[PDB]
């Protein structure tokens, strides 16, 4: 398994990239062991860039790295949803897994609700695997997705996860004790961490139109940060018009990194840069596609 | 060690959200409060679009660029007009707004942006069109340059920003967009889209 060769062929579209089935298998197998050798609740330090959903928009992932600096020039934390919907989920996850193997201490992937064999069975990734390779490769990705970490804390101040808060989340130790490999359950802590949404019109825990997990209001955010001495929740999971959106007086931020999501929205993508002093700023991926005096009459 | 957001990002968001208390603090930590985001939107744009009048005043009294244009050429006056917000429209005009500033894709002024089917349309459009009509006639024809201008023709007045001039002759001498003005002891054409009813507030 030659990672420089693999990354080179993936970066050459800077259009499909033809990696071999065994190369892709090796990416899943080596990254899986690294995921299991690190905690399921990551403890990270700034500086780092944090990115939201990509959903197989491979050319936008390259734009993210051009803007933010290709690994290892910058440290990265991705918050999940790498596959499904977009046309190039395979290139997207293969490059992220390749970077994870190259720089396992400077490159980090969180599990999103689409890193799940029940969800990506129907939303595109299963079809992409079957079309370009076979079903057995899709099952290898599942074994690897089942070992992804699910949350991260940056300098004990920024709680990061794909979805959001959970009624079942009383202490960070309940995250740490979730054993891997695991599927995404229908309900409970792991499910909520990958599936829940904030909502300005909800007091407490509301219903979630996805049919999964809950919505949570601004007071839940404030209570969670106060109890755990956190300053910020950083999550993804929802397309937002400007690529990033504040909630609950900037105690929560939603990050979304796929511009013109699904080709249906005109949204921008954003990533958040956290520097060594925890000063946070946003880099925007614009959708890829005196004043002048009058003339004399 | 605490989480903090980029002060410019705080100025834009607090101006959009109506957190006037934060606007007053964070503005002294931004290098240029007129600096826009990645689409040309400034703090004044957000305050005007969201209707936070006290913030609109504060930013304008602070000396921000009352005529900052976005990617489409939208000025704060274009924004106020599209909200049919005649009161903000009048305060901007009294604060140096380029009345005849035009957007790029359509060549429309703020008056053209008033929304036909929303409330406040009659008063807001009649104010702005009325200002376009009586500009250089009312107030003894007194007008103010909002930008510098080195002349491109011999019959054009040089303008410094803030110059106070009198419109001797407008829109009736084969020039609909240039006006014959007097600046001190000289007369000459001036371009209408760089002029205001009142001068800017100095930063
Ligand atoms: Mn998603
Ligand atoms: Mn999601």
């Amino acid at each position: 398994l030659n990672l420089d060769s693999i990354i080179g062929r993936l970066l050459e579209v800077q259009k499909n990239v033809q990696l071999t089935e065994n190369e892709i298998r090796g990416l899943c197998l080596k990254s899986r062991e690294i995921f299991l050798s690190q905690p399921i609740l990551l403890e990270l330090e700034a500086p780092l860039k944090i990115c939201g959903d990509i959903h197989g928009q491979y050319y936008d992932l390259l734009r993210l790295f051009e803007y933010g600096g290709f690994p290892p020039e910058s440290n990265y934390l991705f918050l999940g949803d790498y596959v499904d919907r977009g046309k190039q989920s395979l290139e997207t996850i293969c490059l992220l897994l390749a970077y994870k193997i190259k720089y396992p201490e400077n490159f980090f992937l969180l599990r999103g609700n689409h890193e799940c064999a029940s969800i990506n069975r129907i939303y595109g990734f299963y079809d992409e695997c079957k079309r370009r390779y076979n079903i057995k490769l899709w099952k290898t990705f599942t074994d690897c997705f089942n070992c992804l970490p699910i949350a991260a804390i940056v300098d004990e101040k920024i709680f990061c996860c794909h979805g959001g808060l959970s009624p079942d989340l009383q202490s960070m130790e309940q995250i740490r004790r979730i054993m891997r490999p695991t599927d995404v359950p229908d309900q409970g802590l792991l499910c909520d961490l990958l599936w829940s949404d904030p909502d300005k019109d909800v007091q407490g825990w509301g219903e979630n139109d996805r049919g999964v997990s809950f919505t949570f209001g601004a007071e839940v955010v404030a209570k969670f940060l106060h109890k755990h001495d956190l300053d910020l929740i950083c999550r993804a999971h929802q397309v937002v018009e400007d690529g990033y959106e504040f909630f609950a007086k900037r105690q929560l931020v939603t990050l979304f990194s796929a511009p013109n999501y699904c080709g249906e929205f005109d949204n921008a993508g954003a990533m958040m840069s956290v520097d060594e002093t925890l000063m946070c700023s946003f880099q925007i991926l614009k959708p890829a596609d005196r004043p002048i005096t009058p003339p004399r009459n | 060690m605490r989480v903090k957001f980029n002060p410019l990002a705080l100025l834009l968001d607090s101006s959009l959200e109506g957190e006037f208390d934060l606007v007053q603090r964070i503005i002294y930590e931004v290098d240029d409060p007129s600096l826009p985001n990645d689409e040309g939107i400034t703090a004044l744009h957000n305050a005007v679009c969201a209707g936070h009048t006290e913030i609109v005043k504060f930013l304008v009294q602070f000396g921000v660029n009352v005529n900052a244009a976005d990617s489409d050429g939208w000025t704060p006056l274009h924004c106020a007009a599209s909200c049919n917000n005649v009161q903000v429209c009048k305060f901007l005009v009294e604060s140096g707004a380029a009345v005849f500033a035009m957007t790029y894709s359509d060549m429309q002024t703020a008056a053209d942006k008033c929304e036909e089917m929303e409330e406040g349309y009659t008063q807001c459009s009649q104010f702005l069109y009325g200002v376009q009509e009586k500009m250089g006639i009312m107030n003894k024809g007194v007008i103010y340059a909002l930008w510098d201008y080195e002349p491109q023709n011999d019959d054009e007045l040089p303008m410094k920003e803030g110059d106070c001039m009198t419109i001797i002759h407008r829109e009736d001498e084969d020039e609909i967009e240039w006006w014959w003005a007097r600046l001190n002891d000289k007369e000459g054409y001036v371009p209408r889209n760089l002029l205001g009813l009142y001068p800017r507030i100095k930063p």
